[PDB]
Formats: structure tokens, C-alpha cells, sequence
């Protein structure tokens, strides 16, 4: 029960465009909230009329957030049947796609810069006390560098998708077959997920590039972090990579301490 | 152009499969007339109007661009030369506006997974024939196509009313598995202990699967975790986290066939498959000539007989 008028951004005419959204949660259309935005339609599941803190307190809090490293939250609207979330359309390329684009230079400093931003944004969301949970690589865009699709967790025998499995910290990787939300998602959950994106930046591919699902689960479960030094490698980088992946979620750096290290080279 | 060692009667059956395959040219989605649903993880018992036949068909959502499908079908074509009494012979492969459709032989008896549900527990005498067929099947693949099953489940061992036993769902399309990675996991595994750790999955990996599957066949329950004390106590007649199940598979001792209820010969068999160390595990040879295999091969069993005396038809 929420309407577009309850949002800062002035809305009068919102028109949908051509679908561009595969994704797990709903479909994403290249729409027009007057301007050029991206509309996600997550048609509501039946019943469950007891999710106030879930949105009556959550989504509305995404208002009053505004950072140069976070996608603009245009606003959403929960109807009885459906649900729709609007958001600034990023006019660029996903970090996933570019980090794999047919040969792009990207140094180690051009790498540091990418990481600088991602953590600046995540830091912001931290202070606002809002967990990203799903910080994939495919959820970063390049206009500068923009985070997106944070806090999106509101289907029979566990369907594990792509490299998503290699972003989940140990605490989480021990998951039920039914159960998809309400896992040990911590603020450390997020810092861990960042680590894997960092590896990605340097290795131009994400960890366990070849292992099956069950393999990742058990490997990452026993805390079996993949190699670091492989010609070419480099100290400094190698170090920070482990910190983010520390098996004990306590031993992991906070985004603000990680931003410091990030600036030392 | 042919093959070595073939049963007189099987040479009949397989020969018909070919003559009836030459009847079908292309693969029109319209020619197929949906009939009844079968399984999912999706297969339909459809019927080909032109060839006036009833063949089994599988297909799963795949919004892959036209550029991709052409290569997938190319690799998928290999299935043609993959004809054996111990393999579910296929027909062809095609797209469908947004999905790949594999057409293959229809085993009316369903996968052993289904049969194991409508029987509770499967007799050892039978598992012998099954074990044999499976071993010969996997043997055929590796020897004649260098291909290994890669995915051995009771849900992939098809058995028709002919008392026939054939394998299916074996990975033959490399490029396909790329998009076909990132998928369902579930609560029951068959990954050999070496895989979970990283070791390349030899054909012995499928052996572990077979071994594990076999156990599930007899006890009528997914072996791990092994039954309690009162559980197994009350089984003879006539809720975990994914990582925990896996971690168990890796460190804890494998499943064992309950002594007394099964021949020691047979026990040794499954035991030789569930050896957690790849190298130390039995190869498709040791098994092919194992005391158990030797016995069941001569063991006169009215397979199809009792078969249709449990699931009927
Ligand atoms: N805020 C946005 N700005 C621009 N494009 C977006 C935005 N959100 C989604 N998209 C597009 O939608 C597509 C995928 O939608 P979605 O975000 O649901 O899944 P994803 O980002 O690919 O992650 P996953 O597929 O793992 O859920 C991407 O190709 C992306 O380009
Ligand atoms: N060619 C076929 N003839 C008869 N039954 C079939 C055939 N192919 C599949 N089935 C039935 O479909 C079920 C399995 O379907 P499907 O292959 O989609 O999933 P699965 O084999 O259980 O899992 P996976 O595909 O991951 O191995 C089995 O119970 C089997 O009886
Ligand atoms: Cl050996
Ligand atoms: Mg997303
Ligand atoms: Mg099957």
C-alpha cells in the first residue's frame, strides 16, 4: 500500500518501454518516469498481509538516501496485486560486462579507483543502516561508478544461479534447501561480497570459475579461498583480498577501514 | 559403422530404432502434439503426427539468441552415433521460439527414481541386471565416444516394459552446459567426494554415483545420513543444510548396505564403488568382473515380469 505521490520526485505520467530485464526479482523495463528510468515489476506474491516492517518501514526509508555512488531511488508503489520499483536508468555498462569486455586496459590504479567508488557507496548505505545483501558485479554501472539493487529480499528445492554463490560469505553459504531470504546477512555479509568483486577486477573472472554448485558450497563453506598470486599477481592487493574473505565475519574490515587501506597502494 | 558384442535379440530391437528414425526428416514443432506431462528438473510424452509415432520429449527455458542455438544443436547432433542397448536412443534437437527441445526414445517404465517410489525398496536380484546395464552403458560411452555421463542418478536410468535398461541425461553438449550451469541444487547429492574438493572427475566419479544410487535403490532411502538405530530397525519387510550434507560426504564414512539382508558379494560391490579415494576406487573393469556382477549376469530374472507386477502396465 504505497503510491508514487508519497515520493520526492514529482510524478504525473509514467510510461513503460521495452523489456530489458531478465533477472531473478521481477522484470526490468526501460521505462520513462517522465525522464529515462528503469522500472522493475515484482508482481506481489499471494497473501502475506503481515509485512509492515518489510516495507511500511523499509522501502520508504530508501527515500532520504542520495549518494554519487548509489542509484537514485525514484520510488516504488505497492498495489494490491502488483508491485513496481522505479530507479534512475544507468546510461553505461555493468561492471560485470566491462570487466570482461574484449580487452580493456584497466591498470591496477584504474582498478583501485573502481573499488574506491563501490566502497564509498556501500559506506553511505552503511551509515543509513541499510544492507545491500546482493552486491554482485552485475549490479554496478559505469556512467562514473554506481551501486544498485540493494536491499532486495522480500522455488521448491533451492535454485542456485550464476556466480552469485561465490559472493556469499561462509556464514551464509550454509543454506537450507527450502528457505529465499532471512539468512545470516550481516553488514559483513556485504564486505565479504565486495572481496569477490575485487578478485574479479584483478582476475577478470570471478572465483571458482569452473566448479559446480555443490563444490563452491562445500569449498567456500570450509573456507577455501582461491589463489591470489598468479603471474601476474602483486602483494598489497593479495593481502586485502583475504581480509574481506576472513572466515570469521568479525575479522573482516568495515567499509570505512577498507576505504583507508584502499588508498594506501 | 557398427559395434562389438551385441545380443541377438537386442540386435533386433536396435535395428528397428534405426528404420523408424529414417522416417523423420526435419523437426516441426507443429508436427508434435502434446499429450501428457512426465517430469521436471521438463519432459512430455508427445506424439509425432507425420511419422505417426509416440516419442519422449524434453525441453527447458532458454532465451539464448539464434547465434548460440546453432552451435548447441551442432554438438547435440553427436547424440546420433550414440546408439546402444544401454542408452536411450534419441532422434533430434530443435528450438521453439525460446527453448531447446530434445527428442528421444520413450521408456514407458520411467526412470528408476519413479519405480523406486512405487516399490519402496528394490530387490538385489534386479539391481544386478541394473548394475550390469549401467556398467556396460558407461563403458560404451567412454570407449566409443570418450564421453562420460557426468550426471548419474536413479532418475536417469530409464527402464521400459521390454525389461530393458538404458541411461539418459548424460552430458554430451559442452557449450550447452555453459548456460546450463547456475541451476537447481536440492537436498540430495551425487557429487563424488573428490569433486566436492576439486579433483578432476574421472569416469570413476560416475562410479561413485552409481554406487551411491545403488545403495539408495536397496534401502529405499537416500543413504546419507545413514539410518539411526530404530530407523533401520523398522525398515525390513518385503532436514539438513546443503553444506552439511556435502561436508558429511567428504569427511564421514560412506553408506553401507545393511548386512544379513544382502549377500556379502553384493555388499562388496557397492563398497568398491563408494571408495572415497578416486585412484583406490574400482574402475569399470574390476566391477565388470566382480563376484557380484558375475553372478547376476547368469541369474535368471523375470525382469519385465515382476516389473509390470509392481507398477503394472
Ligand atoms: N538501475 C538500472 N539501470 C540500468 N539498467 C538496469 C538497472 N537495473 C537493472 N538493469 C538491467 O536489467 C538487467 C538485469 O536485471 P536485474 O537487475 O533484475 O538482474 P541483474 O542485474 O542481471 O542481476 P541478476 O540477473 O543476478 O538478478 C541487466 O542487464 C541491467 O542492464
Ligand atoms: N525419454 C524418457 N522416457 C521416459 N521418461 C522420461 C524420459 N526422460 C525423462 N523421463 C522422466 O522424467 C523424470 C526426470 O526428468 P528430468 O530429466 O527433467 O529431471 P531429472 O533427470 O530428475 O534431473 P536432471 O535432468 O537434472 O538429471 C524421470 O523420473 C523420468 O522418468
Ligand atoms: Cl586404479
Ligand atoms: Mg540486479
Ligand atoms: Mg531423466
Amino acid at each position: 500500500s504505497i503510491f508514487l505521490q508519497e515520493w520526492d520526485i514529482p510524478f504525473e505520467q509514467l510510461e513503460i518501454g521495452e523489456l530489458i530485464g531478465k533477472g531473478r526479482f521481477g522484470q526490468v523495463y526501460h521505462g520513462r518516469w517522465h525522464g529515462e528510468v528503469a522500472i522493475r515489476l515484482i508482481d506481489i506474491e499471494r497473501d502475506n498481509e503481515d509485512q509492515l516492517k518489510a516495507f511500511k518501514r523499509e522501502v520508504m526509508a530508501y527515500r532520504q538516501t542520495r549518494h554519487e555512488n548509489v542509484v537514485l531511488f525514484m520510488g516504488a508503489c505497492m498495489s494490491p496485486p502488483h508491485l513496481a520499483i522505479i530507479t534512475s536508468l544507468c546510461k553505461g555498462r555493468t561492471l560485470y560486462s566491462v570487466v570482461r569486455d574484449a580487452k580493456i586496459v584497466l591498470d591496477v590504479n584504474k582498478t583501485r579507483q573502481i573499488a574506491q567508488e563501490i566502497v564509498k557507496g556501500m559506506g553511505y548505505l552503511h551509515a543509513k543502516g541499510i544492507l545491500h545483501k546482493d552486491l554482485k558485479s552485475k549490479n554496478v554501472f559505469y556512467d562514473k561508478v554506481v551501486i544498485t539493487d540493494f536491499g532486495l529480499f522480500s522455488e521448491d528445492k533451492l535454485r542456485i544461479q550464476n556466480g552469485w554463490l561465490c559472493h556469499l560469505a561462509p556464514e551464509i553459504i550454509r543454506q537450507l534447501s527450502p528457505d529465499e531470504d532471512k539468512l545470516p546477512f550481516s553488514k559483513h555479509s556485504d564486505v565479504f561480497a565486495l572481496g569477490t568483486i575485487w578478485y574479479e577486477l584483478h582476475a577478470r573472472e570471478w572465483p571458482f570459475k569452473t566448479q559446480p554448485a555443490e563444490a563452491i558450497i562445500w569449498q567456500m563453506g570450509t573456507g577455501m579461498k582461491p589463489n591470489l598470486s598468479q603471474i601476474g599477481m602483486g602483494k598489497e592487493i593479495s593481502d586485502i583480498l583475504l581480509f574481506c574473505w576472513a572466515f570469521e565475519q568479525e575479522e573482516r574490515p568495515t567499509f570505512t577501514k577498507l576505504m583507508d587501506m584502499l588508498e594506501k597502494l | 559403422l557398427l559395434e562389438l558384442e551385441l545380443d541377438e535379440q537386442q540386435r533386433k530391437r536396435l535395428e528397428a530404432f534405426l528404420t523408424q528414425k529414417q522416417k523423420v526428416g526435419e523437426l516441426k514443432d507443429d508436427d508434435f502434439e502434446k499429450i501428457s506431462e512426465l517430469g521436471a528438473g521438463v519432459v512430455f510424452k508427445v506424439s509425432h503426427k507425420p511419422s505417426g509415432l509416440v516419442m519422449a520429449r524434453k525441453l527447458i527455458h532458454l532465451e539464448i539468441k539464434p547465434a548460440i542455438r546453432n552451435q548447441i544443436i551442432r554438438e547435440l547432433q553427436v547424440l546420433h552415433e550414440c546408439n546402444s542397448p544401454y542408452i536411450v536412443g534419441f532422434y533430434g534437437a530443435f528450438y521453439s521460439d525460446g527453448e531447446i527441445s530434445i527428442c528421444m526414445e520413450h521408456m514407458d517404465g520411467g526412470s528408476l527414481d519413479q519405480v523406486l517410489k512405487k516399490a519402496g525398496r528394490i530387490p538385489e536380484q534386479i539391481l544386478g541386471k541394473v548394475s550390469i546395464a549401467v556398467i556396460k552403458g558407461l563403458t560404451y560411452l567412454r570407449e566409443k565416444h570418450k564421453i562420460m555421463h557426468r550426471d548419474v542418478k536413479p532418475s536417469n536410468i530409464l527402464v521400459n516394459s521390454r525389461g530393458e535398461i538404458k541411461l539418459c541425461d548424460f552430458g554430451v553438449s559442452g557449450q550447452l552446459i555453459d548456460s546450463m550451469a547456475n541451476s537447481f541444487v536440492g537436498t540430495r547429492s551425487y557429487m563424488s567426494p573428490e569433486r566436492l574438493q576439486g579433483t578432476h572427475y574421472s569416469v570413476q566419479s560416475d562410479i561413485w554415483s552409481m554406487g551411491l544410487s545403488l545403495v539408495e535403490m536397496a534401502v529405499g532411502r537416500y543413504p546419507i545420513p545413514p539410518p539411526d538405530a530404530k530407523e533401520l530397525e523398522l525398515m525390513f519387510g518385503c532436514p539438513m543444510a546443503i553444506f552439511e550434507l556435502l561436508d558429511y560426504i567428504v569427511n564421514e564414512p560412506p553408506p553401507k548396505l545393511p548386512s544379513a539382508v544382502f549377500s556379502l558379494e553384493f555388499q562388496d560391490f557397492v563398497n568398491k564403488c563408494l571408495i572415497k579415494n578416486p585412484a583406490e576406487r574400482a574402475d569399470l573393469k574390476q566391477l565388470m568382473v566382480h563376484a557380484f556382477i558375475k553372478r547376476s549376469d547368469a541369474e535368471e530374472v523375470d525382469f519385465a515380469g515382476w516389473l509390470c507386477s509392481t507398477i503394472g502396465l
